[PDB]
């Protein structure tokens, strides 16, 4: 019982698992070290590896030891050490199934595709079971999706797999479903679509009846890729007659019908028109079908919105070829009006009328809205008040009319006074819409929350088109009221995050992003709102926590998705493995992962480098070298959402594709700047004891700082709900690019002086002196540009200045780099001055002046004394005193953190005075 | 909806 | 509405479905397991232009020869701008049909007893009530909410 009693107690929590195991040394076998290390591998890597590698070379051949080592190795992001166990356990004993299967799993984990096929074939030869012969074929395709774009993808790997599978179709050993799935996959990959359609449409497709429509959805792809149209139209109509609501089949039906009208298709004389029967030819046979679907849906108690959208899709596509020949479909205005009349009281009347709104004549967008407003059951207007709805149905029917008036381009023609009367009206409607839905369960949105968003998208619009600054506070009070009434709307929290960030306050942003529970995958598509503004506004604790959460998610992603790609063979998937690989690559090549990595490294550096840890000891603990970047740069993804904000803007000024492309390009430029700065900083340690690498990163950095500077001149105007332009535009205004380039030049000059010496280098010493005297004059200009006042009281308003806080975060991020570089030069000058004369006496003045400037900047980070002295409907007059009380207490927190960091950094200038 | 873990 | 299968690379798009106080996100290993093992009970609905309307996860894990081969429902959501359309009834009907075709006894479900919307939806579709798990939903500081285990028997078969 020494293997169960001593082991079951050896995994209690941490120490009862370790102490009972650590006491097992003098108590009794081959895996006690591994049992002890599994719970003591928390932070110490060497003390764990000294037993891990000690026990991973003794020929374990045990389920306990192997299963513990395959977890210890996978947890430390070292899976390559796993495969070397089971093969080491296989060379001693040719295990029947267990060890060979585990070895194949370890191969598929580590990623050795071309080595997993041989293991699978050997395991099939040992025991002739069926699901082992197809693991080999799946590995043979895995080693064909990696090395793509070559003859050894359709002539060396895929055809071999097709032959290996057809060697078993001749027999009767293919009785399964994953087998047919994988065979269809291999046939589609080679390009034999005509030969892959028949393996489904024949006899091996009957076993493929597991998913809902896994047969008519795998025949459709082949019918498309073969350019076989009528047998696609027949399948489309035969699947529409079953649902009459699927959009994915209305689309293919219309595509195939118009392509048959283009090809001038004619039916055969005998038998059904195609392999699926009853193929439609022209508009008449394609219009009667839609006008029959509408009628057949009219006699049901479900009110489908399929046919009503299909008729508009058809009236678009017919008009896209010939517009003068209209049969009976009718004007798109009347169709949209009747669609609003039917599906008006539903929340999805806008997002269905949006896509078809191009059908309007582009001039009657002010008559169509007046026609829609005639059917809503509204009250009497002139009761010295506004015309208000009466039910929850006649309120949604008007909210949709307001949204459509927004999208048609009517709230963008008014000029700063009608565009505020509109906000007043949409606030009256919101305040009245709270009488309904008074008994909501706190998890259901109020019925008129989208009356507040339409009164915030029209206030931020005025703020961005006039620079008023008296409407941002109104929008903030509106969002705070709407978020205290219905405290589960995520649009309110996202807009408050955005507006607080664009005002300069970040503390409420973290308190609001912790509210909307952004869990794991959300950290890649919504966490960018936090990573972009965390360390930009001076909040270093919140930035550290955000970077830590994102990094935890991405590393768990790597490990867990590798494991669950292992676990798609055991359950016979064989069609998600390419999908799981594409997903894992899209999640490791993400644009947000690179940003979080570089920001985490730079935060660690400029928070605990040369302060509580030497720069060399803090670079060694991050595995940084100036010659290797773990960033793709070619497969950078940008999988941020960018459409999580509801935007009713007029479909041409909300988010183009050019805007997403430009946002990705600007993010890549600034990420290249940040990564190059990090890699250059990571050479100053170990530059003293090569400079031929830190002299090429300087060329790259000064080329990318010109690419970015020419990008900023291309004055791009992102929408408010768009991609949030990066700090690069604010990195060049407050001069800090040149203020760091003039230091990375000084480090080069100091290295040249060191390799030459203070003997006959009178031309280098003068250049070093001039570089000192010209770098201090830029460190003073940064200060002169960042000197201001973070909060005014100008004419009763507040007039928040966030630029004076971004230019004050950049100054800290710049004098940190300048102090690192200076601490390098002291390392080169101290031994010289010890060995014993014009250059050290100017370095001493440079140091005594950098200290005197850090003192000035740490005294102008005494805006706390100028902010704590600020004084600053009957309920809208109370939420302003909380919005402003949040912005003020966020500026105070930011200034406190920056002042504390500068007070901790100014002490490090006592190790540079030489 | 099930629990997360 | 387009009813398709929840392919990965849609995990980057349910941010109008999963930004609710009642819908969870479950992490990536959960989604990958439910996509590898049971890809039949993972329908998703997509509007005319993009706009994921709402998905339905689901599994069928039991043991036949004991009358416990049931089809679970491990998630269900509809985007708050696509509700009251009959979408969740459609997805639950598809899950019942799928879990009946593979010879299941009953469909199971775990609905936290705080929201009367979901409970009055399942009492109306046909779902009876089974035991009430106490302190089921772990957290996320907030209290724990007991969970009605609902069961609907359908077309008794092994
Ligand atoms: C329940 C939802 C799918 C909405 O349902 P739907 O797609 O509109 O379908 P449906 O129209 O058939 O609604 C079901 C029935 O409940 C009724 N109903 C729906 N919402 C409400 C409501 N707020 N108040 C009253 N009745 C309602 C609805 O009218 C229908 O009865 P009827 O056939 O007479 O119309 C959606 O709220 C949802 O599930 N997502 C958010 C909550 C969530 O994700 N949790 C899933 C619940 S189970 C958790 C685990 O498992």
């Amino acid at each position: 019982r020494r293997l169960r009693p001593i082991y079951d107690y050896l995994d209690n929590g941490n120490n009862k698992m370790a102490i009972q195991q650590a006491d097992k040394l003098l108590k009794k076998h081959c895996a006690k070290v591994l049992k002890a290390i599994g719970l003591q591998r928390t932070g110490k890597q060497e003390e764990a590896f000294t037993l891990a590698q000690e026990v991973a070379a003794l020929e374990p051949t045990d389920d306990n030891s192997l299963q513990a080592l395959t977890i210890l190795y996978r947890e430390m992001h070292r899976p390559e050490l796993v495969t070397k166990l089971y093969e080491a356990a296989v060379k001693k004993v040719p295990n029947s199934e267990e060890y060979h299967s585990h070895l194949f799993m370890a191969y598929a984990r580590v990623g050795e595709y071309k080595k997993m096929q041989q293991a699978g074939m050997a395991l099939y030869k040992i025991v002739p079971k069926n699901p082992y012969y197809f693991w080999s074929v799946m590995s043979l395709i895995m080693q064909s999706i990696s090395a793509q774009d070559e003859n050894l993808s359709k002539t060396m790997f895929l055809p071999l797999a097709e032959r290996m599978v057809e060697k078993m179709v001749k027999e009767d050993k293919i009785e399964a479903e994953a087998e047919v799935e994988l065979y269809y996959m291999i046939l589609e990959r080679l390009g034999k679509y005509q030969e892959a359609l028949d393996v489904i449409r024949g006899k091996l497709g009957e076993k493929l009846t597991s998913e809902i429509q896994s047969r008519e959805n795998k025949c459709m792809a082949m019918y498309k890729k073969l350019s076989r149209w009528p047998e696609c139209n027949a399948l489309s109509r035969r699947l529409l007659l079953k649902n009459s609501d699927d959009w994915q089949f209305y689309l293919t039906y219309f595509d195939s019908v118009f392509r048959l009208i283009e090809e001038a298709w004619s039916p055969p004389a005998e038998g059904e028109h195609s392999l699926e029967g009853e193929v439609h030819y022209s508009a008449e046979k394609a219009v009667k079908f839609i006008e029959d679907r509408i009628t057949e849906e009219s006699k049901s108690s479900r009110h489908l919105r399929g046919p009503h959208l299909a008729k508009l899709e058809l009236i678009r596509r017919l008009r896209s070829q010939g517009c003068n020949d209209e049969y009976k479909l009718g004007d798109p205005e009347e169709l949209m009006f009747q669609y609003f009349k039917k599906f008006g009281d539903k929340p999805c009347c806008f997002t269905d009328l949006k896509v078809f709104v191009d059908l309007l004549p582009a001039t009657q967008c002010t008559k169509f809205i007046n026609q829609l407003l005639g059917v809503v059951p509204l009250s009497t207007p002139t009761e010295d008040k506004l015309a208000l709805p009466a039910d929850i149905r006649a309120l949604q029917q008007h909210l949709c009319v307001v949204q459509l008036t927004r999208l048609l381009g009517l709230y963008h023609t008014m000029d700063k006074n009608q565009k505020l009367s509109v906000v007043r009206e949409l606030m009256l409607r919101y305040q009245h819409g709270l009488e309904f839905g008074k008994t909501c369960l706190k998890t259901e949105l109020q019925f008129s929350d989208y009356y507040c968003l339409l009164a915030v998208h029209a206030l931020i619009d005025v703020w961005r088109e006039t620079g008023d600054e008296t409407t941002v506070w109104q929008a903030l009070t509106l969002l705070e009221e709407g978020l205290t009434h219905s405290p589960s709307n995520a649009q309110f929290k996202l807009l408050l995050v955005r507006i607080y960030c664009m005002l300069g306050a970040f503390e409420p942003v973290v308190d609001l992003y912790s509210s909307l529970d952004a869990k794991h995958i959300q950290h890649d598509t919504i966490g960018y709102l936090l990573t972009r503004y965390a360390e930009s506004l001076g909040q270093y604790a919140a930035a550290s926590q955000s970077c830590n959460f994102a990094l935890r998610f991405f590393h768990s992603n790597q490990k867990d998705t590798s494991e669950y790609i292992i676990q798609a063979y055991k359950y016979g998937a064989f069609e998600k493995i390419p999908e799981f690989i594409a997903f894992r690559n899209r999640l490791n090549n993400s644009l947000h992962f690179a940003q979080v990595r570089t920001e985490r490294m730079l935060l660690d550096l400029l928070l605990e480098a040369n302060i509580s840890t030497s720069l060399a000891e803090s670079i060694k603990s991050m595995n940084l070298r100036p010659e290797e970047d773990d960033i793709p740069w070619e497969d950078l993804r940008d999988n941020r959402d960018l459409n999580v904000f509801f935007s009713w803007d007029p479909k041409d000024r909300d988010v183009s594709e050019e805007h997403k492309k430009l946002s990705l390009e600007e993010e890549t430029l600034w990420l290249r700047i940040r990564s190059l700065t990090l890699r250059l900083i990571s050479g100053l340690p170990s530059l003293n004891h090569r400079i031929d690498i830190l002299r090429l990163l300087l060329q790259q950095l000064e080329a990318t700082l010109e690419t970015g500077k020419r990008f900023i001149e291309k004055d791009i105007q992102y929408p408010f709900l768009g991609p949030v332009p990066t700090r690069m535009g604010g990195f060049f205004n407050s001069g800090c690019s040149q203020c760091q380039i003039s230091s990375f030049y000084l480090v080069n000059d100091i290295y040249e002086l060191d390799t030459s010496g203070l003997e006959d280098t009178m031309e280098i010493q003068e250049r070093i002196e001039n570089s000192f005297k010209s770098l201090l004059d830029q460190l003073k200009d940064v200060f002169s540009k960042c000197k201001g006042d973070l909060l005014e009281v100008k004419d009763g308003n507040l007039k928040t200045h966030p630029t004076l806080l971004e230019n004050l975060v950049f100054f800290v991020e710049t004098i940190s780099v300048i102090l690192w570089v200076s601490s390098y030069c002291e390392s080169v000058l101290r031994p010289y001055k010890l060995n014993l004369i014009i250059m050290p006496p100017v370095f001493t003045s440079f140091q005594d002046y950098v200290t005197g400037l850090q003192t000035l900047i740490s005294n102008v980070v005494d805006h706390i004394k100028g902010l704590e002295t600020h004084l600053i409907s009957p309920e809208e007059r109370k939420f302003s005193k909380t919005v402003q009380g949040k912005v003020q207490s966020s500026y105070l927190h930011s200034l406190l953190e920056m002042g504390e960091l500068l007070k901790k950094r100014l002490e490090t200038t006592k190790k540079l005075k030489i | 909806m099930d629990v997360f873990m | 509405t387009t009813l398709r299968a929840f392919t990965c690379d849609d995990l980057f798009r349910f941010n109008n479905i999963n930004l609710d106080p009642l819908t969870e996100t479950y992490g990536i290993p959960f989604y990958l397991q439910y996509l590898a093992h049971w890809p039949e009970y993972f329908i998703v609905a997509e509007a005319p232009g993009g706009e994921l309307m709402g998905y339905i996860m689901g599994k069928a894990e039991g043991s036949v020869a004991r009358e416990e081969w049931h089809g679970h429902v491990t998630a269900l959501s509809v985007a708050p701008e696509f509700r009251r359309l009959g979408l969740a009834a459609k997805l639950m009907e598809l899950l019942e049909e799928i879990s009946e075709r593979k010879g299941g006894f009953f469909v199971d479900l775990f609905v936290r007893v705080s929201n009367q919307v979901a409970v009055n939806m399942y009492k109306q579709l046909g779902y009876s009530v089974y035991r009430t798990v106490i302190e089921y939903y772990s957290a996320s500081g907030e209290p724990d909410e007991d969970a009605y285990d609902m069961r609907k028997a359908l077309s008794r078969d092994t």
